[PDB]
């Protein structure tokens, strides 16, 4: 179930074309959401930040794209919400997909794609290894990125 | 991403920075950029506050507008000079409905 995430940089001239930047990483379609495509402004959500009350912390306007990277369940023994909790949090406000980084955490894979409930209405995609390393260091270099999420 | 992690931190992240603070301290999430990183406080900043959790103190912002002290993120308990202070939230004037008029502060009646 491959997901293809495109990473697009943008910038604007002062005539108003803009000239894009754009990298391809590959990730897998999760059973939790939708398989279908989606596109929107990159917003990575810190673990504790998709948790009671700090969900109201700002609002952004619909269609954005969640980018979560997992920590080693050791470091989290108190999960405020399961990996489920979190992707269908991040939906109902107003996320069209949502990327987790699973490389810490490889068994979240399994909690993901094994859930008793309804697939959420939108995209639910992991990635790992080099791809998911890409992923965070555009999260971490650059101001603003959009991404493309595509196939199946 | 060369050092340990930061002064109150003992559970750190280069993406996610602080990820536990010390138990007198308070997290609070950074949103730089596309960012959101773990930072730990001594006190919650201007326009947070201190929610007081038996398993991690946060400082979480406030979401009231003209607030400067807010019970929770959408409840107030004390509105800026000079606003009144309807059900939790802040007006230049006593909403419609019945009113305080010194009623020194606070809009009661309903």
């Amino acid at each position: 179930e491959t997901a293809f995430v495109e990473v697009v940089l943008f910038e604007s001239s002062p005539s108003g074309d803009y000239t894009t930047h754009t990298t391809g990483l590959t990730g897998r379609f999760s059973r939790a959401g939708a398989m279908l495509s989606a596109e929107g402004e990159i917003v990575q959500m810190h673990p504790l930040g998709l948790c009671n009350n700090n969900d109201e912390e700002d609002l952004y306007e619909y269609g954005w794209v969640g980018v979560v990277k997992l920590e080693q369940p050791e470091l989290d023994p108190k999960p405020c919400l399961t990996v489920l909790g979190k992707a269908k949090r991040a939906v109902q406000r107003g996320a069209t997909a949502v990327i987790f980084d699973v490389s810490e955490n490889p068994e979240a894979i399994d909690q993901l794609n094994q859930g008793s409930e309804d697939p959420l209405k939108r995209p639910v995609v992991y990635v790992k290894g080099a791809d998911a390393i890409k992923l965070m260091n555009i999260v971490n270099k650059q101001k603003v990125a959009r991404a493309r999420i595509q196939h199946l | 991403g060369s050092q340990a992690c930061a002064k109150g931190c003992e559970l750190c992240s280069e993406v996610n920075g602080c990820l536990k603070c010390s138990p007198k301290l308070f997290i609070l999430l950074e949103r730089n950029d596309i960012r959101q990183v773990g930072v730990c406080l001594p006190s919650c900043p201007p326009g947070y506050f201190d929610a007081r959790n038996p398993d991690m103190n946060k400082c979480i912002k406030c979401k009231i507008e003209h607030c400067e002290a807010c019970f929770s993120h959408n409840f107030c308990t004390k509105c800026k000079e000079g606003l009144y202070l309807h059900k939790g939230r802040c007006y230049p004037a006593c909403p419609e409905g019945s009113s305080a008029a010194n009623g020194t502060m606070e809009c009661s009646s309903p």
